[PDB]
RNA sequence: CGUGGUUCGUGGAGCCAUGGGGGAAUCUGGGCGGACCACCGCCUAAGGCUAAGUACUCCGGGUGACCGAUAGCGCACCAGU
RNA sequence: GGCGAGCUAGCCCUGGCCAGGGUGAAGCUGGGGUGAGACCCAGUGGAGGCCCGAACCGGUGGGGGAUGCAAACCCCUCGGA
RNA sequence: UGCGAAUGCCGGCAUGAGUAACGAUAAAGAGGGUGAGAAUCCCUCUCGCCGUAAGCCCAAGGGUUCCUACGCAAUGGUCGUCAGCGUAGGGUUAGGCGGGACCUAAGGUGAAGCCGAAAGGCGUAGCCGAAGGGCAGCCGGUUAAUAUUCCGGCCCUUCCCGCAGGUGCGAUGGGGGGACGCUCUAGGCUAGGGGGACCGGAGCCAUGGACGAGCCCGGCCAGAAGCGCAGGGUGGGAGGUAGGCAAAUCCGCCUCCCAACAAGCUCUGCGUGGUGGGGAAGCCCGUACGGGUGACAACCCCCCGAAGCCAGGGAGCCAAGAAAAGCCUCUAAGCACAACCUGCGGGAACCCGUACCGCAAACCGACACAGGUGGGCGGGUGCAAGAGCACUCAGGCGCGCGGGAGAACCCUCGCCAAGGAACUCUGCAAGUUGGCCCCGUAACUUCGGGAGAAGGGGUGCUCCCUGGGGUGAUGAGCCCCGGGGAGCCGCAGUGAACAGGCUCUGGCGACUGUUUACCAAAAACACAGCUCUCUGCGAACUCGUAAGAGGAGGUAUAGGGAGCGACGCUUGCCCGGUGCCGGAAGGUCAAGGGGAGGGGUGCAAGCCCCGAACCGAAGCCCCGGUGAACGGCGGCCGUAACUAUAACGGUCCUAAGGUAGCGAAAUUCCUUGUCGGGUAAGUUCCGACCUGCACGAAAAGCGUAACGACCGGAGCGCUGUCUCGGCGAGGGACCCGGUGAAAUUGAACUGGCCGUGAAGAUGCGGCCUACCCGUGGCAGGACGAAAAGACCCCGUGGAGCUUUACUGC
RNA sequence: CACCUCGAUGUCGGCUCGUCGCAUCCUGGGGCUGAAGAAGGUCCCAAGGGUUGGGCUGUUCGCCCAUUAAAGCGGCACGCG
RNA sequence: CCUACGGGCAGGCGCCGAGGGUAGGGCCCGUGACUGGGGCGAAGUCGUAACAAGGUAGCUGUACCGGAAGGUGCGGCUG
RNA sequence: CGCGGGGUGGAGCAGCCCGGUAGCUCGUCGGGCUCAUAACCCGAAGGUCGUCGGUUCAAAUCCGGCCCCCGCAACCA
């Protein structure tokens, strides 16, 4: 449930990687459904506008599918379950009956065999998408809708699940994986399940390279700069941050709170 | 040692050429004093 | 209310313009004469056109108590070379 | 107000390159082992910001050069590979 | 409108000076020829140097530098008859090679659309964009100079038209396909190479021997169809169908039936092949290059063999490896006297490049510059291998001043008696060590390492016997890996060339990595990993006036910011001040609301102005929380039955007074602290004490195997580092011929001493010494050269940086 | 103290090469002694010539080891880049 | 050289070989700045843990803490 | 040499600012409770304020010199 190998080279010493027993027969991620060229770039139009990004293993994006909705009533069975380099989660391949083929992101639970459905109706189990008024309470569920028909957005890294612990007006209460408390339309599609793949929190890099492979480029502390370039740069060899600790652009970086106050969501949500 | 002239023949006329000084107003006006002072050459060969 | 223009740098600060807010009247109507009021006067905003006198010199001519090849235009000469 | 990333730094797309040697991870197979196991031992296998070492990328110590062959070079030595 | 100074400006000419240099120490010598002139051009011979190049082919860039005639003023570091130089004339040939009338990539541009005072910014489709994808020519000959381009041979693609035969034809649209990583890797082949007693070949027998299965040279290249050989590709039929934004008979999916194999079909590779063409040594010719002959050449077996080809092959692995067209299939409009498909036949086939240099004298470096520059080929022999090293082939060079001489001194080298770090800041430097095989190998450890630990033996050749493999047949040959034994020779057998010195022990950093291009490579950065913190997704955050974009086609096992920095054991106490976090009360507080009350002017109606109470945010106050937030983590006095010492106490302060551990330390002022160790002797080193000027726990505390071109100590080995020098080599220095600079320079007829002088005199005073002028040498002086001191101050001079400086955005 | 030197008078230590002074460390000659001899003490003359090799530290200096006839002190831009 | 020579002796090379040298391990003894606990030594200091609910029942494995005995948490025993 | 703070019953600290009062805890002495010590309770004693001056009517207090104690600084070079 993670490989680790004998200390042969130094970082191969702690090093430890995936498990892929999961991945049924795959390789071939298959074309159609996905890939996708994927554009790899790490500033906008010009600049670099997140620091210390880029190289990094080549990639194909998975064209996967959020809205399940989509496919009301149409079963499918499950194919394949597959390395999606693009995400913490592992992908099924589910073909329909319909002829269509999608990927889902892969639950906690989905052998290689299960029908799968979404909507109103559908039973219960691992892998079915719904309406969230219409899943019971206390059920664990994923890749959940913000707002009806917005595509899945809250609970898809490998592991995350989210508990619905009620119901109030057309709306009902989740737990989040962050240990928010939400409110979610009633019509919001959640998938029942937690997202799986879930020792990826226990991985160790293992030597600086692994961390480029994954396309993070070093990241260079404040203290080691001059004062031109951070609000930490100077002393003489080594000095104390010296001022409340801050990012390169000055604003305060331990506690000081960040969320527009006056956001509408506000009058949605109850926790940390 | 690698010295700071790489001539490349396309760079240059991508660069310094004709059609470019052309789109930027910045370089229109390149032209208009070139011209004005009455360069032989407008642009590099 | 916020500013610009005018000699006016908030000053007693009008006049003209106007980003924002409120928001009329049609001769007994309106604006103005340096906060404001009265009196006495001046003028007709929110549409527009209008030659000449005026500025300039790539260019052409005419002159010079202007230069005369290190001067005079960077170039008297195949020089913006 | 413009001109520069044909030097240099980073990133993006698409190509190319790294003689030859060594060490021998998992896994596999076989044998032992146990109730079943763990595990052990061979063999097989060919992992690694693994080793020796050219190309290639470097620039450690030293000497020479110092109106230089050179506005950063040369020689011996050295690092990665 | 008068110049002598402005380290003035422009120009001219001097000094240094016939001085330094003449650009890699790969190296020259002679004969002949040419010409006014020859070390320098041509030719011959001899010598040396490159040979994973200093040979050859391509891409950039360059742009007539190509070839021939004529020429030498200048360019050429000398000369020059020569040249990349001057003048002139010639020279670059394509349906198949590269690119364009094809495709898309990042990116650019951009109908629609969005945004921005103007300029303009973004942007879906589309378009543009290539060393990627797609696409049909291989070989020989010919030119002074081009050739997959002309010619010759064999072979091929597309467009048009026609004839035949076939079919529902038809696409910018649907589907398939193109289509893809890294490491390892099977079989079969090819390039490439070696050998042969076989086939072909001019000649050759020297100098003691050899007429010999002698020596020396060569024994191939391109090639359709067919055919073999190897390998890739792929299931066939039927039904249902709601998916692939119309429609499909296509693809998807479900059931069922047949093969499960490559059997079949298809594709590529290699072989063979008609035909086409090449074809040495040597000798002769005459070169400035080549040509004749050799010849009617021969044209064959064996072996070694890729990293290349069959190719989309196979296996493993995690970081999970472009697009689009060509292609095929499906159908839609439309048209089906169409159109497409197949075969054959005629015809048609445009634009650009093509010389030459291309690791360099033709490119980037002002130079014919010891520098830099991407891809491919890159033979042989030996060395364990190899692109290493030595020599060498083909091919190309001796680097555009020479001649002598044989000083000092300098560079680069070789060697040294005895000693062996005594040198010095330091073994700096140099030495030693050194490949392969075998024996052997410690603490410690994270069990992998430490390891090439250490330290040792072997290494050539000859003859005899002998094992296994690949290829052939099971055989011989050939190639590969060995095993055993008796001997021979030298000072020495990795006999030359490439090829670690080693051990002990501290500091820092875990480790590979990164860095001040051009004085720092490090103990600095980064690094996996730990913690805090923010962020619910139109996320936070960054860029932008905006639109927009990055974050991310991600979603809290995620993303941002911050510190710390593998791993082990840990990380204490203070929230008073500052930061952040929480607090619906209260205090204050801006505009605004509110107007009690006052005032200006009017006859008056009025008009206009001030304005209290009171209702009005955030912020601040105020209440609390918070330490891997900024940060901080005490003083005096006394006390035990020798004495010291103080477990104990007293008191003052504080937000709280530093726990573990560590400690003269990368921190210790005094200081070479004290003690032990090491040494004949130790300011350093190691161990220890604690009196910590001024350690201490994520600006982490203490350890830690491994790692290091880091930094400190010690020993062995070995040495020219040294006692202490000597000799030798080559390149300069010196002389001769040719070419011939530079900083500097008020002018000079430019001596010592003792004085003086603005306080350090060739230049004044006294005395002394001294004929004029060179050359090689040395550096004490000309407060020698260079740079309008970088240190220091000064200027109400500048600029980068900071913050609870001021003031703004 | 601020006199030449800020349009530059390179600063410690070592090494190399010295040269000078005498206030003499040794050797030569002396007087005095609380000098028996030997060995010393102290002062006078004397600058001829000599004045060691190592450990520590950048050190000068100093400490130390082993010797010695002695292990002299100074100046020369703290002599000499 | 001797012989009574297809011989012996001298002499020469070879194996082994006491030990000497170089190298690196193992085990035991002695000793060392300093340091850790321990025993013992009439009447030294601090507190009072235990023995009587020892004035907080005691003891106990473990863990954290504290001048010191000890205290505290968790579980256990009753002695 | 520089700057700042300090010296007060036996110990450790107030009082010094703003002139005229010497205060706190401990300890010491007497007395209680106790078999006794300690704790505990009740009572008391003890300072001229480092020193010499000066100002004032009056000085711990304001001023100056000297004596000590402690702390900070000593930089470019
Ligand atoms: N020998 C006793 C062991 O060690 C310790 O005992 C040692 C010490 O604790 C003990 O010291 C005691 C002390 O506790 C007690 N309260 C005061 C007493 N005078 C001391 O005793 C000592 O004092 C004098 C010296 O002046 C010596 O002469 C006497 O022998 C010695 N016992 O003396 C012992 C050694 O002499 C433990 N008490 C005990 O747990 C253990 O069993
Ligand atoms: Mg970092
Ligand atoms: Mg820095
Ligand atoms: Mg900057
Ligand atoms: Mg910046
Ligand atoms: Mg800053
Ligand atoms: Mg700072
Ligand atoms: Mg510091
Ligand atoms: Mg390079
Ligand atoms: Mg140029
Ligand atoms: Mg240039
Ligand atoms: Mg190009
Ligand atoms: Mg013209
Ligand atoms: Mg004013
Ligand atoms: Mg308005
Ligand atoms: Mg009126
Ligand atoms: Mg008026
Ligand atoms: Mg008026
Ligand atoms: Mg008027
Ligand atoms: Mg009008
Ligand atoms: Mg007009
Ligand atoms: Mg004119
Ligand atoms: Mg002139
Ligand atoms: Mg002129
Ligand atoms: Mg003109
Ligand atoms: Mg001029
Ligand atoms: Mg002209
Ligand atoms: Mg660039
Ligand atoms: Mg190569
Ligand atoms: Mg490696
Ligand atoms: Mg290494
Ligand atoms: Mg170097
Ligand atoms: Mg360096
Ligand atoms: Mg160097
Ligand atoms: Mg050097
Ligand atoms: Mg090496
Ligand atoms: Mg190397
Ligand atoms: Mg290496
Ligand atoms: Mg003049
Ligand atoms: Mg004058
Ligand atoms: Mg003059
Ligand atoms: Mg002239
Ligand atoms: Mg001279
Ligand atoms: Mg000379
Ligand atoms: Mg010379
Ligand atoms: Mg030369
Ligand atoms: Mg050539
Ligand atoms: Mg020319
Ligand atoms: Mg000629
Ligand atoms: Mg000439
Ligand atoms: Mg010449
Ligand atoms: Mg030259
Ligand atoms: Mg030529
Ligand atoms: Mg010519
Ligand atoms: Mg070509
Ligand atoms: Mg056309
Ligand atoms: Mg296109
Ligand atoms: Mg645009
Ligand atoms: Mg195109
Ligand atoms: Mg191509
Ligand atoms: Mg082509
Ligand atoms: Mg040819
Ligand atoms: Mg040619
Ligand atoms: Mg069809
Ligand atoms: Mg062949
Ligand atoms: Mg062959
Ligand atoms: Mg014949
Ligand atoms: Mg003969
Ligand atoms: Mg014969
Ligand atoms: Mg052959
Ligand atoms: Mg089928
Ligand atoms: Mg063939
Ligand atoms: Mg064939
Ligand atoms: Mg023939
Ligand atoms: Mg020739
Ligand atoms: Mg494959
Ligand atoms: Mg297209
Ligand atoms: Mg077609
Ligand atoms: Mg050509
Ligand atoms: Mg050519
Ligand atoms: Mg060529
Ligand atoms: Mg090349
Ligand atoms: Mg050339
Ligand atoms: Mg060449
Ligand atoms: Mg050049
Ligand atoms: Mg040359
Ligand atoms: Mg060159
Ligand atoms: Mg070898
Ligand atoms: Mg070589
Ligand atoms: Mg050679
Ligand atoms: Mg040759
Ligand atoms: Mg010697
Ligand atoms: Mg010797
Ligand atoms: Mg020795
Ligand atoms: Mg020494
Ligand atoms: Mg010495
Ligand atoms: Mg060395
Ligand atoms: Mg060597
Ligand atoms: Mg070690
Ligand atoms: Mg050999
Ligand atoms: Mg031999
Ligand atoms: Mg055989
Ligand atoms: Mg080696
Ligand atoms: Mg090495
Ligand atoms: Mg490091
Ligand atoms: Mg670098
Ligand atoms: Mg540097
Ligand atoms: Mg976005
Ligand atoms: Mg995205
Ligand atoms: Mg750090
Ligand atoms: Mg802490
Ligand atoms: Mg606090
Ligand atoms: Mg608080
Ligand atoms: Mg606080
Ligand atoms: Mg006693
Ligand atoms: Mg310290
Ligand atoms: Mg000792
Ligand atoms: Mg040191
Ligand atoms: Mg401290
Ligand atoms: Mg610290
Ligand atoms: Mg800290
Ligand atoms: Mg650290
Ligand atoms: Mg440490
Ligand atoms: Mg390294
Ligand atoms: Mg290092
Ligand atoms: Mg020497
Ligand atoms: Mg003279
Ligand atoms: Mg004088
Ligand atoms: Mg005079
Ligand atoms: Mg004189
Ligand atoms: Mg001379
Ligand atoms: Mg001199
Ligand atoms: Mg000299
Ligand atoms: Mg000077
Ligand atoms: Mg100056
Ligand atoms: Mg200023
Ligand atoms: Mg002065
Ligand atoms: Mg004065
Ligand atoms: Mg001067
Ligand atoms: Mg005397
Ligand atoms: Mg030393
Ligand atoms: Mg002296
Ligand atoms: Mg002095
Ligand atoms: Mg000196
Ligand atoms: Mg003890
Ligand atoms: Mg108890
Ligand atoms: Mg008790
Ligand atoms: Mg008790
Ligand atoms: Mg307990
Ligand atoms: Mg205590
Ligand atoms: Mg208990
Ligand atoms: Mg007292
Ligand atoms: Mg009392
Ligand atoms: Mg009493
Ligand atoms: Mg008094
Ligand atoms: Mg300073």
């Amino acid at each position: 449930a993670v490989k680790k190998f004998k200390p042969y080279t130094p970082s191969r010493r702690f090093m430890t990687v995936a498990d892929f027993s999961e991945i049924t027969k795959t390789e071939p991620e298959k074309s159609l459904v996905k890939p996708l060229k994927k554009t790899g770039g790490r500033n906008n139009q010009g600049r670099i506008t997140v620091r210390f990004r880029g190289g990094g293993h080549k990639r194909l994006y998975r064209i996967i599918d959020f809205k399940r909705w989509d496919k009301v009533g149409i079963p499918a069975k499950v194919a394949a379950i597959e390395y999606d380099p693009n995400r913490s989660a592992r992908i099924a391949l589910l073909h329909y009956v319909d002829g269509e083929k999608r990927y889902i992101i892969a639950p906690d639970g989905l052998q290689v065999g299960q029908q799968v459905v979404a909507g109103p109706d559908a039973p219960i189990q691992v892998g079915n998408a719904l309406p969230l008024r219409f899943i019971p309470v206390g059920t664990v569920v994923h890749a959940v809708e913000l707002e009806p028909k917005k595509g899945a957005k809250l609970a898809r890294a490998a592991g995350t699940s989210a508990q619905i612990q009620g119901r109030e007006g057309d709306y009902v209460i989740l737990r989040l994986p962050s240990g928010e408390l939400r409110k979610v339309h009633g019509e919001c599609y959640a998938t029942v399940g937690a997202v799986g793949n879930a020792d990826h929190k226990n991985i160790v890099l293992g030597k600086a390279g692994r961390s480029r492979w994954l396309g993070r480029r070093p990241h260079v502390r404040g203290a080691a700069m001059n004062p031109v370039d951070h609000p930490h740069g100077g002393g003489e060899g080594r000095a104390p941050r010296g001022r409340p600790p801050a990012s390169p652009w000055g604003w305060q970086t331990k506690g000081l709170k960040t969320r527009k106050r006056r956001k509408p969501s506000s009058r949605f949500i109850i926790a940390r | 040692m690698k010295r700071t002239w790489q001539p490349n023949r396309r760079k240059r006329a991508k660069t310094h050429g004709f059609r470019a000084r052309m789109r930027t107003p910045g370089g229109r006006k390149v032209l208009k004093r070139r011209r004005q002072k009455g360069r032989w050459r407008l642009t590099p060969a």
